[PDB]
């Protein structure tokens, strides 16, 4: 699962 | 036995952390960092490669170690912690 800020 | 806690600024310019070496690792295993990531490990220890508390980008980290195995977090808290 992403990490926050970037996708 | 210490980890190391890390930071990063997204393209917002947003800081976001600290996140353990750990998840870190985890993250950069899924493949979610660029190599022009912002990121930041923090000067909770001393370390041997020079790198508390500045930010630099994710290649750079590389281009520092020379060497990585699975991810540089890992790598970093093996060889410089």
């Amino acid at each position: 699962a992403p990490p926050p800020g970037l996708s | 036995s210490v980890e190391s806690s890390w930071r990063y600024i997204d393209t917002q310019g947003q800081i976001h952390g600290p996140f353990t070496t750990q998840m870190m690792s985890q993250w950069y295993i899924g493949g979610y960092f660029a190599s022009t990531l912002q990121i930041s490990r923090l000067g909770s220890t001393p370390e041997t490669l020079g790198i508390n508390d500045i930010f630099i980008t994710l290649g750079e980290l590389m281009t520092k170690l020379e060497k990585y195995d699975t991810d540089p977090f890992t790598t970093f808290d093996k060889l410089h912690v």
